[PDB]
């Protein structure tokens, strides 16, 4: 599971 | 200026529900790319990241807490909240809440902390008891108190070079410590070495004055 | 999840050396997006954590340039250069990649002093405390260096693992040194079970153990 980097 | 500056109850019991509160200024969770997440620190411990909400309502967990966490937002107010049900003594830590942004994508700015006790333990007052032998070293051991802290000084604070007062441990849900004071063997017995152990929570204190041992 | 695993996680320094303090995940932590999200923090006694490295390398706004981040893969290295007072504290590694994120353990970086033996005391239990039913023997290992330290509680001369609490102070921000405490606690019943009671110390500083003992029946 990634975690958010936009 | 941004600011973040956590709260909560600061001591619960087993089993309760824990609410924290992280206040904070200088942004604005409606802004697109604002995030806020709880770390916490077991004292002496390390640190472990718990959960994360972002400014579109995203959150994120910590598996190793299961369905215990909730954390939510309240943007026009500049908070945001964490849950956690059902504590136990493994939840006592300082709680930090801390921004992230998707332009500035790190943990730039922390909150002071919040610390929590979860114990079931009532105020007691420690039992202190003597601990007696070119320097010569003599002790106190402040056992069996609750709640932190307690303070001790040696010779009402006269004699304040050579002392060693160890952070307590946890014994069966309380506290004990002890203080060692090194003193040239001219000065003891023949000058008098008394331990002064101040508990404020069970409003006590007591002093011990310390006298030789025959083995 | 990932694993951070940092090493040292004691790091003795003389002030104006380098420190290198290494981090390695368990698996990659390289984003989708191409970046390694691999951040270093510093945590100062009674402070928040605060950010030195974001990204592997890049340096926070307002942090001395001799904080310096590299790697590659999963092996990371975070260096102080000319190390200053200032930078004592806990170092934490942490990976923002995946989810759950997580920090390393933490390495504490700490001064070098000379090398000291233990000054040893044992203390039986005072005759107030057997008056009620307990028993706390007390040994006070004070002021040595290096910090590494092996203390042994013995029973008529057999070692004792069970009902030991040990407490150690921080290093010493004077001499640079440890001192630690440990406390054995019985039931008056098993105290008068046995006679002789010793708190042993071995110490980098003498292959000999330091042995301070004494009888109860003396007492």
């Amino acid at each position: 599971a990634e975690f958010r980097h936009d | 200026q941004v600011t973040l500056k956590e709260s909560g109850p600061g001591i619960l019991k087993p089993s309760q529900t824990l609410s924290l509160t992280c206040s904070f200024s200088g942004f604005s969770l409606s802004t697109s790319g604002m995030s806020v997440g709880w770390i916490r620190q077991p004292s002496g411990k390390g640190l472990e990241w718990l959960a994360h909400i972002w400014w579109d309502d995203d959150k994120y967990y910590n598996p190793s807490l299961k369905s215990r966490l909730t954390i939510s937002k309240d943007t026009s107010r500049n908070q945001v909240f964490l849950k956690i049900t059902s504590v136990d003594t493994a939840d006592t830590a300082t709680y930090y809440c801390a921004r992230r942004t998707t332009t500035a994508d790190y943990f730039a700015y922390w909150g002071q902390g919040t610390t929590l006790t979860v114990s079931s333990a009532k105020t007691t007052p420690p039992s202190v008891y003597p601990l007696a032998p070119s320097m010569v070293t003599l002790g106190c051991l402040v056992k069996g108190y609750f709640p932190e802290p307690v303070t001790v000084t040696w010779n009402s604070g006269s004699l304040s070079s050579g002392v060693h007062t160890f952070p307590a441990v946890l014994q069966s849900d309380l506290y004990t410590l002890s203080s060692s004071v090194t003193v040239p063997s001219s000065t003891w017995p023949s000058e008098t070495v008394t331990c002064n152990v101040a508990h404020p929570a069970s409003s006590t204190k007591v002093d011990k004055k310390i006298v030789p041992r025959d083995c | 999840d990932v694993l951070m695993t940092q090493t040292p996680l004691s790091l003795p320094v003389s002030l104006g050396d380098q420190a290198s303090i290494s981090c390695r995940s368990s698996q990659s932590i390289v984003h989708s997006n191409g970046n390694t999200y691999l951040e270093w923090y510093l945590q100062k006694p009674g402070q928040s954590p605060k950010l030195l490295i974001y990204k592997v390398s890049n340096r926070f706004s307002g942090v001395p340039d001799r904080f310096s981040g590299s790697g590659s893969g999963t092996d990371f290295t975070l260096k102080i250069s000319r190390v200053e007072a200032e930078d004592l504290g806990i170092y934490y590694c942490f990976q923002s990649s995946h989810v759950p994120l997580t920090f390393g353990a933490g390495t504490k970086l700490e001064l070098k002093g000379a090398d000291a033996a233990p000054t040893v005391s044992i203390f039986p239990p005072s005759s107030e405390q057997l008056t009620s039913g307990g028993a706390s023997v007390v040994c006070f290992l004070n002021n040595f260096y290096p910090k590494d330290i092996n203390v042994k509680w013995k029973i008529d001369g057999s070692e004792r693992q069970n009902g030991v609490l040990n407490s150690w102070t921080d290093q010493d921000s004077k001499d640079s040194t440890y001192s630690m405490s440990s406390t054995l606690t019985l039931t008056k019943d098993e105290y008068e079970r046995h006679n002789s009671y010793t708190c042993e110390a071995t110490h980098k500083t003498s292959t000999s153990p330091i042995v301070k003992s004494f009888n109860r029946n003396e007492c």
